[PDB]
């Protein structure tokens, strides 16, 4: 699992917006695509915005 | 926050 | 005008959502750590973390 | 990020 070290508003619409703390699974560049455990809404995020 | 990254290239 | 370092994502729906880079205005900001604040890009209005925010 | 500071007093 990965956890959101910041929030981020989706600038695109196939991004996923989070919020710090929330726990994210990663499913596969610097942006990748994401599942969020807490809302269960799936896009890409920055990879250096989370961490194991 | 930290800059946000390039986009993937397609 | 004050700019956010950060995002930050509403989690009230009186909040105001804004990103990284935004410029703000402040309105309110007489009643807490929490000020109320009017974004020029978007143009709405909401209550944001006063510590997210540093002067333009 | 910063934590997330507490909300306002109730007026």
């Amino acid at each position: 699992t990965f956890v959101a070290l910041y929030d981020y508003e989706s600038r695109t619409t196939t991004d996923l917006s989070f919020k710090k703390g929330e726990r994210l699974q990663i499913v596969n560049g610097d942006w990748w695509l994401a599942h969020s455990l807490t809302t269960g809404r799936t896009g890409y995020i920055p990879s250096n915005y989370v961490a194991p | 926050a930290p800059p946000l990254p390039p986009r993937n290239r397609p």
